[PDB]
DNA sequence: GATGGCTATTCGCCGTGTCCCTCTCGCTGGCTG
RNA sequence: GCGAGAGGGACACG
DNA sequence: CAGCCAGGGACACGGCGAATAGCCATC
């Protein structure tokens, strides 16, 4: 997943990514990918890393 | 402890009618109040504003 | 009690039976624990063990009969509690433990009458001699005395 | 009571697949805010002549 | 060792003025289309 | 046309 | 979601009366 990249989060669907956020947490900085969906409001972030675990799919 | 909520960024709007109306009306005077919320998850890991 | 008075004799005996029946029953447990312990006897003192070790098989033996004579001892006194309650069953009196109480109406249903609520009392007011107890306490003002 | 009630309903929610705009119910804040500011025994009625 | 039997301590229950004026608010939850 | 709450008035200083 | 149903403890005092608690006495 790369920014502007419109991908789709179940189940709520369709929604546009923001930016990749390197925030640490326990001292190891994270690939947050953070992605909005107009529709539900809600600031969705997730490690980059387990993106496909949560089914996060273009 | 496989989740947890959290709240922050108490922001309250203008007023939505003024004073001398909202008397007149019987309308309380009042604005509405808005709290950004938080959901961690823990077993997955995403959070949620 | 009409009946209590005769059975006081004839159930107490049946009773009885069921005290040397469970006695009977332990004494038994017992000589099995005191095989087995024999068993520990000649089994340690051959399988590869050290004194100490020989030692305490035949001490936890030992600790095995104790718990089983003590609960043989616990019964008994369960068996006592039964008895107790019905020689000293007399009416107007609480009863606690409903299981005490099922015991005794399974065992005993007859010779008595037993009730909870308030229709128990309504029962003890139908069954309750006004002049009676007036008169008892006619007495106890004459006679009697103090906090009584 | 809003945690309480959040708290309770995030049992029967399935995990991932429910929001914080479906989680927080609202009724009990201003339920408490409406019967202090209304019917209270320092709320009370403006006196002024 | 238990009933008598005396003094003390808890612990509930009962009570705690009359008359009048004004004002505002009045419980919470489920089935189902 | 009831209840609760709030405010208020009138009530011996020999 | 609404018509029509229905289903978690705080500053008072003083006095009176009953039920115990604790202690000395006797069989």
């Amino acid at each position: 997943f790369k920014v502007g990249d419109t991908v789709v989060y179940p189940h709520h669907g369709a929604a546009l990514v923001e930016a990749i956020e390197t925030r640490t947490i326990k001292g190891e900085q994270k690939e947050y990918l953070v992605l909005k969906v107009a529709q539900g409001d809600l600031t969705v972030r997730v490690p980059a890393e387990n993106a496909e675990y949560v089914g996060v799919r273009d | 402890g496989s989740m947890s909520l959290s709240f922050s960024d108490p922001r309250f709007d203008d007023v939505k009618a003024p004073v001398d109306e909202c008397k007149d009306k019987d309308m309380t005077y009042a604005a509405p109040l808005f709290v950004t919320a938080e959901f961690i998850n823990n077993n997955t890991g995403e959070i949620k504003s | 009690e009409e009946m209590r008075h005769n059975e006081l004799s004839t159930l107490e005996a049946e009773m009885a039976v069921e005290r040397k029946a469970v006695e009977d029953q332990r004494d038994g447990e017992l000589e099995a624990r005191a095989q087995k312990l024999e068993a520990d006897l000649a089994e340690l003192e051959a399988e590869g063990a050290k004194a100490d070790a020989r030692r305490k098989v035949r001490d936890g033996g030992e600790r095995e009969m104790r718990q089983i004579r003590d609960r043989a001892q616990r019964e008994l006194d369960r068996l006592e509690d039964i008895w107790s309650t019905f020689t000293k069953l007399a009416p107007k009196q609480l009863i606690v433990d409903e299981n005490l109480y099922r015991e005794l109406v399974d065992r005993y249903g007859e010779y008595f009458t037993g009730a909870m609520g308030a229709e128990s009392i309504q029962k003890l007011i139908e069954n309750f001699d006004i002049d009676a107890e007036a008169e008892s306490l006619r007495d106890v003002i004459r006679n009697g005395k103090g906090q009584k | 009571r809003m945690e309480r009630v959040v708290r309770e309903r995030m049992t029967t929610q399935d995990v991932e697949a429910i929001t914080p705009q479906t989680l927080i119910n609202i009724r009990p804040v201003v339920a408490a805010i409406k019967e202090f500011f209304g019917t209270s025994q320092l709320s009370q009625f403006m006196d002024q002549n």
